[PDB]
């Protein structure tokens, strides 16, 4: 949409989810600077009236601000000059059954906005947990239209944010720990009507190929391996989903996004590479079709599902040659750097020195080179694998600063045993079928269960890391980085903190209420900057809290390995925006009383 | 099993030691029910002609409509 | 109790409910004063992990503050030098029926402390939904007793803060919406044994009556009347149950408090003064026996609840004589001031100039006179009554400047219609009775539902106001004065917020998560001074938007009456802590970090 | 009814125009049943006699137990 491209260039506007269509999370502003952040202290806040996990973060767009929360999805619009007025609201009625078919939390992560064209009003778009889409007006919150896309009956949910391009919104998938087989959509933005549909297993005509499908890398495969690479029918119920985040480019007119893991986790049920799940793909935006697509983990044993945060950037390769690139990091423990005009390999490094599954990656043939004795299988207990399954990286959206060529990560530092077990197949049931035991990883202490993250500074091409630092719990909710020279992140114990863009030392953190799983995000009004983040914790980490859970296999292992959060936590719903020297709205006070 | 090993293209699989190249018939065998597997792409039918009722409505009368048994 | 007497005299702590046994809420601190405040900003934040009313306020003491919660009544301690890490947690388990039989959300007014003796360690003292009484080991959190007070299968629940007096601690009642009978209990602070309890209403034998009760002011009334200004056995179901705040004396070793509403609401089906709800009490600490006992409020016919707090003072009356004096803001309009060693009235003021429900109160008979224009009885509506049953005063915790002698009163402006209506008594089940209509009252906005709330400035001798301003809702949560020349309040749409002493001007305000219905607190910790305050909205006020009610007579009336604040504020639940330019223990950001 | 007609001390209510001096035999007589009145004392007797053997054996063991089940 070439209007938001033009609202994006605002510093007075935050317009879509990572910020701008390359997704680098990155802001001009310098009011804010590494010389005066021991200045920067809270100006107002606001309580969602919920508890559980609050991902994403607000948008801000015409002097007004868009928040969103945990089940049943409520919608907020606040003005700036007086915050304390509600505009309006959205409370959704769903079924209450939608909740014992989520896997990792009551989640969403966030709206879209779509501008308006002098008949339609402007829009903001939301994804409920019962598995509908609406269309709100923008100014008075009234629903002008709502479909289905997922079934709660069969296992089916939404928890992924909307993206809109061109006059279109896109909407992805979750369930594949219950047997769903991914897909996404295309929507006209105006109406609800479904303009294209693909999926990620099957025939090629599901899967939506162009005729000229990895042309430029075909030892990627190409025709007929959504049913080849599977025994009989078991593609149907194949997992796949799409559940993390998207870029686009307006040049090559593609949305570059990962395809998730395989059903069941029980590897020996379903022999074969199971493609097209773990994928980076480039899709059309009008007509949905694959222009190329890059399998990350072929035959996944471990549960590494590939959603996460994609990144575009343009640099010179080793060989001096101008590249347009998208950068990538994997719950597998690699991080991918691919041409974004043709999908050819460029780079794949470790996260982290101790990652033990595979060898390394050979750039030549893109496949990973197995290590078979940190493999999954029946009769067998796998001991000591790094990464666990819940990755050295989840759902967190990370940041990039052009002038620096530096990608700043928010990391996990986790490692596991696994043994699988027999299962039956039931539509609207888990399966599942493997037992875990999850722990903190060789640089953390693994008998107090402390030092489970990591946070450091990239560079693609030589694969350099600048700097490197340890953290109490993973690094769970992403980064945002500033021309100030400034990395902004939450934490699952409880801070908004901030470090030097050159050299990772800490200058400044504050104590919010709960633990933070989204990322932060930046904007000027009438002349003043300010910084805002959600607190609530919640998501996978924060299952045993929820829940109030005991057993350390429970949560999927997840409820041993943090054992420990509940001494540094509790559970909230909310949002806090600070400034230099806490300047707001309330500097007369008489602004916003009763007469 | 190292993954170098490929038959074709993006065809790379192979069975550990000790375990078979098909699974129907073994002690691993999965048993499906045909029955059950049909169920999700049965579910997806009937929400996509549910919404066309609701979409096609919306554009003739400037009025949007979610209940379908409201739409003549 | 000497020891906690002593533990108050330093501004490093805050060591019970109303901070002092005068109960005044006053801190002679003055780094924070009416010169600099509009540099005050936050220093850190604190979730409780639960959502409905968060009421009364923390405790602080020997480096370390103690943190309450809504059903199912949690207790969190953090040491100040790193408020990130929890020293030790309690979380109770209670029978989920607790909760279908509290008449006004899931409240708790707060925590005391005992400071130990030679073999027993110091305690942290709690009370529970359910019924039951904990001490607690303040260094661990473990128990070290729990006994029975209430029980919730005839409707009786706790929601009250006890109180630590010498080696005992002090325990309510709740529940006259479902006709308990109310009644006080001390216990040993040490082991839990109960000591003496009294009850108000019944033979003089359960009343616990001193042989010279009311001796210096007879004509309040004396014998038998627990009985005989009621007809037949109604005495046995008949309301008095005491929610709300304590004073003491050790110089007259009385306890001061007020017991509560007769019940049903119909007052026709209980003919008679219906003695002794309503009164204003002074019982001996170590025996429990009256000394006195004042009826404000004889056969009531509003749900007046006898229960607001008590402040104490010693100032020179009309004559020039010293008095030592007790002050009590009530529901039913009537600012009452009284001598505290003999109890002779000594003012009885009205709140606002709407006040309809009487003409005035007489000082020399002591009897309220009534306006029969604004009363309540069967087969008739009633209209415009001034002030409503949630009153003109209700459960905020207000406070004193001793050097000024001014009381600064957190106040009400809402007015009702009201008809009874006939039913039976069945225990475990309402016992009520009436149907209301609730809006504000005249000097706010009627037709679109605002203007709820006062704040005041009053002087109890002379009876002048020397400011008054308006409010957009009720200002429930109550008050905290200092020597800097400041007055803070939390509201009910969201804020802190700071009025000079002397003229009232608003000086200062903070935009906090969630509306406060509970007071500010302040100390000193290594230099610096600190206010704190808790956010999450809720009580009777808070109803509709806690329950997601929409008939304006459910709520007992007051989900019409509150229709707008779902516009300003949702649910929330922690603790905000502000100081000049948010200075605190992060100052240095490495403390408190994980190392290898 | 004013409140200010006194026949002892401490005792001033009147019934209100039309209204009986005694409920009991009029429309409005409650007709309380003496069962249902007396549960709460009931109640709290057997609170009291559960509390005093928790407190008992508090003071001859030195360990406090809150299950009377397990009291000796
Ligand atoms: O396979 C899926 O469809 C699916 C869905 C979701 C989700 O929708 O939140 C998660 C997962 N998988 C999962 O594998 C996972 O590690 C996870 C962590 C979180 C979270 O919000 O912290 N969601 C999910
Ligand atoms: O009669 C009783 O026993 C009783 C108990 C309570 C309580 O325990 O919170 C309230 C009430 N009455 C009541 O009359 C009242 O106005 C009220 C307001 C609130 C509050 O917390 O906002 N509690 C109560
Ligand atoms: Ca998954
Ligand atoms: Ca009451």
């Amino acid at each position: 949409n070439d209007k938001l491209v033009e609202l994006s260039k605002s510093d007075d506007n935050w317009v879509m989810p990572g910020k701008n269509y390359d997704s680098n999370n990155f802001s001009d502003l310098k009011q804010i600077n590494k010389g005066n952040v021991k200045q920067l202290r809270p100006a107002w806040t606001f309580s969602t009236g919920l508890l559980n996990g609050h991902e994403g973060a607000p948008l801000v767009v015409d002097g007004k601000m868009y928040i969103h929360t945990s089940f049943p999805n409520n919608t907020f619009a606040l003005g700036l000059d007086d915050p304390g007025t509600i505009l309006w609201q959205d409370k959704p009625k769903q079924n209450p059954a939608a909740r014992a078919v989520a896997c990792c939390d009551l989640v969403n992560r966030g709206l879209a906005y779509w501008p308006g064209d002098g008949k339609t009003p402007a829009l903001i778009l939301k994804t409920q947990l019962d598995g509908n889409v609406a269309a709100l007006n923008a100014e008075t919150g009234e629903t002008v239209w709502k479909v289905e896309n997922s079934d709660i009956k069969v296992g089916s949910t939404l928890t992924i944010a909307p993206y809109v391009v061109k006059d279109k919104v896109i909407i992805g998938s979750s369930g594949a720990e219950l047997g769903v087989r991914g897909y996404l959509t295309a929507y006209d933005v105006k109406t609800g009507e479904q303009v294209w549909r693909a999926y990620a297993t099957g025939p090629d005509k599901d899967l939506l190929l162009a005729s000229d499908f990895n042309i430029k890398n075909p030892h990627y495969g190409q025709k007929g391996l959504g049913t080849g690479t599977w025994e009989g029918d078991a593609w149907k119920i194949g997992g796949g989903t799409n559940w993390g985040w998207y870029a686009y480019d307006p040049g090559t007119n593609l949305i570059y996004f990962g395809t998730g893991n395989p059903a069941p986790w029980n590897e020996t049920m379903r022999p074969g590479d199971n493609k097209w799940t773990m994928t980076i793909f480039g899709r059309d935006a009008d007509t949905g079709e694959a222009k190329f697509g890059y399998q990350k983990t072929p035959h996944d044993e471990w549960d590494y599902a590939g959603v996460n945060v994609m990144m575009l950037s343009e640099q010179k390769d080793k060989d001096g040659k101008a590249r347009k690139l998208l950068t990538h990091p994997d719950r597998n423990g690699i991080v991918y750097t691919l041409d974004r005009t043709d999908g050819a390999l460029v780079s794949a490094n470790k996260l982290d020195d101790t990652v033990n599954v595979f060898k390394s990656v050979d750039l030549k043939t893109g496949q990973p080179v197995r290590d078979p004795e940190y493999g999954t299988r029946m009769d067998h207990l796998a001991k000591d694998i790094c990464p666990s399954a819940m990755g050295y990286h989840n759902q967190g959206h990370d940041s990039y600063d052009p002038k620096r060529e530096l990608f700043f990560m928010g990391i996990n530092h986790i490692c596991m045993d696994w043994e699988p077990f027999m299962l039956p197949y039931k539509a609207g049931q888990f399966f599942v079928g493997a037992t875990l035991n999850m722990y903190p990883g060789p640089k953390g202490d693994r008998q107090n269960y402390e030092g489970l993250g990591q946070i450091k500074a990239y560079n693609a091409i030589t694969g350099d890391y600048k700097w490197e630092k340890m953290e109490r719990f993973a690094v769970w909710g992403g980064t945002m980085a500033t021309a100030g020279d400034l990395v902004f992140y939450g934490t699952l114990d409880g801070y908004l903190k901030a470090r030097d863009s050159d050299t990772g030392d800490l200058l400044w953190k504050f104590k919010i209420p709960s633990g933070a799983i989204g990322y932060p995000m930046t904007y000027t009004h009438k002349g003043t900057q300010y910084v805002a983040i959600y607190y609530g914790v919640g998501g996978w980490p924060g299952v045993g809290l929820v829940f109030d859970l005991a057993d350390p296999t429970a949560g999927l292992g997840a409820v041993g390995a943090f054992k420990k959060l509940a001494n540094y936590t509790q559970m909230g719903g909310g949002v806090v925006v600070f400034s230099l020297d806490g300047k707001g709205p309330y500097d007369d006070p008489n602004v916003g009383e009763w007469k | 099993y190292d993954g170098t090993k490929c038959k074709a293209a993006g065809n790379c699989w192979e069975p550990k030691p000790g375990f078979p190249e098909k699974i129907a018939g073994s002690k691993y065998d999965p048993k499906h029910d045909p029955k059950e597997l049909n169920k999700q792409a049965d579910s997806i039918k009937q929400m996509e002609e549910r919404n066309k009722k609701r979409v096609e409505n919306f554009k003739k009368t400037g009025k949007f409509e979610y209940d379908v048994a409201k739409i003549s």
